RNA sequence: GGUUGCGGCCAUAUCUACCAGAAAGCACCGUUUCCCGUCCGAUCAACUGUAGUUAAGCUGGUAAGAGCCUGACCGAGUAGUGUAGUGGGUGACCAUACGCGAAACUCAGGUGCUGCAAUCU
RNA sequence: GAGAACAGAAAUCUCCAGUAGAACAAAAGGGUAAAAGCCCCCUUGAUUUUGAUUUUCAGUGUGAAUACAAACCAUGAAAGU
RNA sequence: AAGCUCGUAUCAGUUUUAUGAGGUAAAGCGAAUGAUUAGAGGUUCCGGGGUCGAAAUGACCUUGACCUAUUCUCAAACUUUAAAUAUGUAAGAAGUCCUUGUUACUUAAUUGAACGUGGACAUUUGAAUGAAGAGCUUUUAGUGGGCCAUUUUUGGUAAGC
């Protein structure tokens, strides 16, 4: 745009770290999650990474190494069909389930699963998972929100709630769970439980049903197709916890074709570049083209 | 080619550069409230300038930002006032465009002599779908070269609906 | 000054043997204006050791006048004659450190016949005395010994 | 230069700029050597060995006239300055054989008094527009 | 009058490297430090807390303490005709494992090993480093390399 | 091999322009009951994955492309420098002896590599 | 830079480019870009106890400063600070 | 000066090897900041003075300002690069490896962290050169005007300043 960059501008320009350029990692936050007290030596600080894509919920227990971050365990809302949930796969309730799943999943693999049940009950009341006496302290993890905004009622703290209720020690506070009243400075646990089991989606389903068969029919095309009536959402989620606590272990997809087969096709849609000689030829040609005034 | 990427109003920004603080500015703001149906925002002077009679941090002007179908209706009203004719200036190099009217009663709007008469700037910014890319928190990016609004493209858009006249060069 | 002492050269015309390696070669460089050096022949070594060989034995400086004296201090490394000594010097080799150190610094006279240049304190390359004069050290030492 | 050969027969260039400031302390009873830092007195050029002071370009025809300008000029400067005639085409550079090979090739474009040289480095596009003569049928 | 503040004379010393300003990469915070480690001190002027005074720039000492955010380091400083022992509390941004203690430990292993294969063969070892030795005789051939003879070159001006 | 999440080093990765991208992913993208945030559901929050699209993002290719990287008896053993002399020179300064040794220049080559976990004709 | 009634060189409103060319009380230098800058929300770690340590050094004092220990607090979802 | 504790030792105004730190010399300026000579081209559709219909809200002008690619020349308080000389640390018995003890610290965790028991490895045991012995304690004299030379270097026209 005649806003051209002088070769001097480019030459002195210092680039941000790669992941900064690409808008993914906040480094000020990362320094503070990751850095360990120097006299706890190689004790890993462990983050509960929670991200949302437009269609999936990612949940990862990650730690740090100069040579790269290291995942202990991972869970994804896309897993949830295995345990009964087939819709609203990025809603709060799934965030809760996914946080539960990751919790039971890692501390299964940690040995820690029987000692440290979690809550099992679930009325969504504020409580941290507190340590047994004369036994192992709970496995402790710190929420990594990434770049997400801390809003009071955010999905991300759903994953926190599931994972805390899962038996992980994840330090937190009530004031961002839905149901926190800023005037009251209290948390109505009624509301928070409702979210855990999807109440907010369920009530909407009913209102819409009664007030707009048509729009209800698009937004809930799926539920219609599966004969899922609305006031059975709670069962779906309640029964989903059962399932998840019953069997948190990771089963990987069944996998048509091998990493090799994938490789030989899957980006031999990849443009292959020229050798310094082909380039020369192109150069010499282009001139013969361009030479002769106009 | 052309499927998605249609072209549209991002927003309409009505601005009344009032020039002073107090009743007159609160009066003008009422015009924007009673018109946008939103509540307008007030600008403070960046610096003192004796000969204009304004002190730094004194509230001089009000504006209000409008979007979607309502902004499109207010735009139309304005165009009416200028008899569907704008000038080939008017349109920015980067695809937006604007105009101003004197006396706001020229677009609906009774008279209520406790309000009075105000002229106003009209600025309408054009984008496409996918602007979010440059506006969102995570993975903020830049819109591609093709894609992205231009004076040519948006002048022609504007001639073509609105059935209007650009003018001069 | 330090180097001169670590090489046991703290008196004019006194002389010693140095095994050449990188760690010693950089010493000879630092010192070059103050010494004359080169590659001694067997002849020269034989005569340096016969005429002016003295050994170090509880500090004291002791003339090597019987092989018994050499064996009594250097026997523990092989080396039980004055010719055993010369051999560990000329072939360098495994106890050179210990053999060479046992030899006190050689006390030479001024050269009989002169330095052969109008001025000693320039380099041999520049007209004379000081620095590595290579093989020509034998002629110089022979006239000093 | 101008009277013997004309207001126009040469290009003379003072190749040295008097950036260094000299000081005088400056004594006006008398103050002393107390606080003797000087005031600025004058400017000078710091010149080196083999460093060029003046350059002149003319036509081969004018060599002798030129040298005499620079010979007449020495008498105004402290020190020893030599008059060297250069292999090199005018103020450019490149010995005349290498400059000539170039000009007879199209590689040289006249700029503002000086000149621009065809590179093998930028964009093909606009080096072709810049040096048409270089790649053209032409004679 | 004269001026000798704490960061006096430090304009180029505490400056950041060209095109290397800004956040400090996490590797720095992931190094672990132990009492007895050997670190090199080098100030990062973008981190003003836990900062070595400029006398210690470029100096190497031993870790004597480990703390939430810093190591304590022992430096031996010469004052007068005698070294005094100094201890510093540097934050970790300003410290770095001494790379030569690493070659050294590597060699100690290499040494233990060389000793092992030697004993489990019952042979002599030779484990200490010799310096660069004189150079043994060679025969250079002339096949394809008949010596090219050169002469000095006449003076000439290029100006 | 592609793609995603979390990364290490932090341009061989950035910049400008033009192409191309199967599959999955990612994305844009539809909605506003709910928690939540706006002058503005644009951003931020939530909801559907349903109506749509590879246009953009993103990935890769092109370029006697700007930059960045690497090499070289390219310049140059030059500039500068440690040491030596009752060396030269009125001086400015310079040469020689034992050593150390650049930068710009020029030309050649190159344009991310990689760890963990998941997934894909 | 390109755009918008009264509006002008200079008022307010879009968009594009933008490695910092700004801002950070003050001299200058260093340092900083999802910040250390700008806007907002909550606050009193500018607190309590008494040791070690760096600079200046005699390795005295003083000023300043660094990292811990033991309290009591602030903030934040949290790691932390 | 008085000794004392020991006795080949760990020493050292030195080299080598390995690994750091540094921003001076030089260099650079069609690289950032600052300075500086010259044209060239293009912009102003947004500073200006005319002549062309007073005309000008219109052309071609020369003149600034600015932009692009060049050009000659510079920096103690400029710089991407960047020496030489000087400079920190290391080159092991207070070491290495194996086994498994203690704790109130620390960890999800007998997990780490410290300090240890027991077991193994002494020819070159971990570069060079030298060591005229190493280590240590008390006490006290004089001094506390300095000056000169090579080299680096500041003020000054300079000075046996
Ligand atoms: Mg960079
Ligand atoms: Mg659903
Ligand atoms: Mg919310
Ligand atoms: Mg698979
Ligand atoms: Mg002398
Ligand atoms: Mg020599
Ligand atoms: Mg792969
Ligand atoms: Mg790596
Ligand atoms: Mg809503
Ligand atoms: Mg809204
Ligand atoms: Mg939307
Ligand atoms: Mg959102
Ligand atoms: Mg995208
Ligand atoms: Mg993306
Ligand atoms: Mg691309
Ligand atoms: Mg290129
Ligand atoms: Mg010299
Ligand atoms: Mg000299
Ligand atoms: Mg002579
Ligand atoms: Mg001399
Ligand atoms: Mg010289
Ligand atoms: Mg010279
Ligand atoms: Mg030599
Ligand atoms: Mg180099
Ligand atoms: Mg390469
Ligand atoms: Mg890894
Ligand atoms: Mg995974
Ligand atoms: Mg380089």
């Amino acid at each position: 745009q005649k806003d051209a960059k002088s070769s001097a501008y480019s030459s002195r320009f210092q680039t941000p770290f790669r992941r900064r350029r690409e808008g993914k990692t906040d480094y000020y936050q990362r320094k503070r999650l990751v850095t360990q007290h120097k006299a706890k030596y190689n004790t890993p600080k462990y983050r509960l990474v929670v991200r949302f894509t437009n269609k999936d919920i990612i949940c990862q227990i990650i730690s740090s190494t100069i040579t790269g971050d290291v995942v202990l365990a991972a869970a994804y809302s896309h897993e949830l069909p295995r345990y009964g949930i087939t819709h609203g796969l990025t809603n709060w309730a799934a965030a809760y389930a996914t946080g539960l799943l990751i919790a039971r999943r890692t501390l299964q693999k940690l040995g820690l699963d029987e000692t440290y049940k979690g809550v099992e009950e679930v009325e969504g009341e504020y409580e941290l998972t507190e340590a047994v006496e004369d036994g192992p302290r709970p496995f402790k993890v710190f929420l990594d929100i990434g770049l997400q905004r801390t809003t009071t009622g955010a999905r991300v703290f759903g994953a926190l709630k599931g994972a805390s209720d899962g038996g992980l020690y994840v330090p937190h506070s009530e004031n961002r769970f839905p149901g926190w009243d800023f005037e009251t400075e209290e948390i109505d646990p009624e509301l928070l439980r409702s979210y855990i089991f999807g109440g907010h989606v369920s009530q909407y389903m009913e209102e819409l049903a009664d007030d707009d068969e048509e729009r209800f029919s698009e937004l809930f095309k799926g539920y219609l197709a599966d004969d899922i009536d609305a006031d059975s959402l709670e069962d779906i989620y309640t029964s989903a916890h059962e399932a998840i606590r019953a069997d948190p272990a990771f089963k990987p997809t069944e996998k048509k074709f091998t990493k090799e087969q994938y490789a030989a096709e899957s980006k031999k849609y990849r443009q292959t570049k020229l050798s310094k000689e082909e380039r020369a030829a192109r150069v010499a040609a282009k001139i013969a083209a361009l030479a002769g005034q106009q | 080619q052309n499927p998605m990427r249609d072209l549209k109003i991002e927003k309409l920004v009505l601005n009344i550069s009032v020039g002073e603080s107090g009743d007159r500015l609160t009066r003008a703001s009422k015009v924007l409230e009673q018109l946008s149906g939103q509540t307008p925002v007030q600008s403070k002077a960046r610096y003192t300038v004796r000969t204009f009679g304004i002190r730094r941090n004194e509230k001089i002007a009000v504006h209000v930002t409008v979007r979607g179908p309502k902004a499109e209706e207010i735009l139309e009203r304005g165009l009416k006032v200028k008899e569907y004719q704008l000038r080939d200036r008017n349109f920015s190099a980067t695809g937006n465009f604007g105009f101003g009217i004197d006396e706001h009663i020229d677009l609906g709007i009774k008279y209520d002599p406790s309000i009075g008469i105000f002229g106003m700037d009209f600025y309408v910014v054009m984008n496409r779908p996918g602007a979010r890319v440059t506006r969102r928190k995570r993975c903020k990016g830049t819109v591609g070269n093709s894609h992205k609004t231009t004076k040519e493209d948006t002048v022609s858009w504007f001639k073509q609906k609105y059935d209007a006249d650009v003018l001069d060069k | 000054r330090k180097v001169l002492q670590l090489l046991r050269l703290t008196r004019i015309n006194s002389g010693t043997f140095v095994k050449v390696t990188k760690a010693t070669l950089e010493l000879l460089k630092l010192i070059e204006p103050y010494v004359a050096y080169g590659y001694p022949s067997y002849s020269t070594i034989r005569q340096l050791v016969y005429k002016r060989g003295f050994g170090k034995i509880n500090k004291q400086r002791v003339p090597l006048s019987d092989n018994a004296i050499i064996e009594a201090n250097l026997g523990k490394y092989g080396i039980l004659s004055i010719d055993d000594l010369i051999h560990e010097i000329i072939t360098v080799g495994p106890h050179f450190k210990q053999a060479n150190n046992f030899l006190w610094p050689f006390k030479l006279s001024n050269p009989s016949g002169g330095w052969g240049v109008p001025r000693k304190f320039k380099h041999f390359i520049q007209g004379g005395s000081f620095g590595n004069r290579e093989e020509f050290i034998n002629k110089l030492v022979k006239s000093m010994n | 230069m101008t009277t013997v050969s004309g207001r126009d027969a040469f290009h003379l260039r003072v190749r040295v700029h008097p950036f260094h400031v000299l000081r005088i302390n400056k004594m006006l009873l008398q103050q002393g050597m107390r606080g003797a830092w000087g005031k600025p007195h004058g400017l000078a050029a710091r010149v080196d060995i083999g460093q060029i002071i003046f350059s002149v370009r003319t036509k081969d025809s004018n060599k002798d006239v030129v040298v005499e300008g620079l010979r007449r000029a020495r008498y105004k400067f402290p020190g020893q300055q030599k008059i060297i005639l250069s292999k090199k085409w005018g103020f450019t550079n490149l010995d005349r054989p290498e400059y000539l090979k170039k000009r007879e090739a199209g590689e040289v474009k006249d700029d503002g008094a000086f000149v621009k040289f065809l590179s093998k480095k930028g964009s093909l596009e606009n080096n072709i527009r810049e040096f048409p003569e270089y790649f053209a049928a032409q004679a | 009058g004269k001026s000798h503040g704490y960061r006096s004379r430090t304009r180029y010393m505490f400056q950041r490297d060209f095109r290397k300003h800004g956040a400090v990469h996490l590797s720095t915070y992931l190094k672990v430090y132990k009492v007895g480690d050997i670190v090199d001190i080098k100030a990062n002027g973008s981190i003003q807390k836990g900062m070595p005074h400029k006398f210690y720039q470029g100096k190497t000492g031993v870790v004597y303490n480990v703390t939430k955010s810093s190591v304590g380091v022992i430096i031996n400083k010469m004052v007068g005709n005698r070294y005094l022992e100094k201890r510093l509390n540097l934050r970790v941004e300003h410290i770095k494992h001494s790379k030569c203690r690493q070659e050294f430990l590597e060699r100690v292993k290499a040494n233990a090993a060389k000793r092992a294969e030697a004993k489990a063969q019952g042979v002599a070892v030779q484990l200490k480093r010799q310096p660069a030795q004189p150079r043994e005789s060679r025969i250079v051939s002339t096949e394809g390399n008949v010596p090219q003879t050169l002469a000095p070159v006449p003076y000439e001006t290029f100006i």
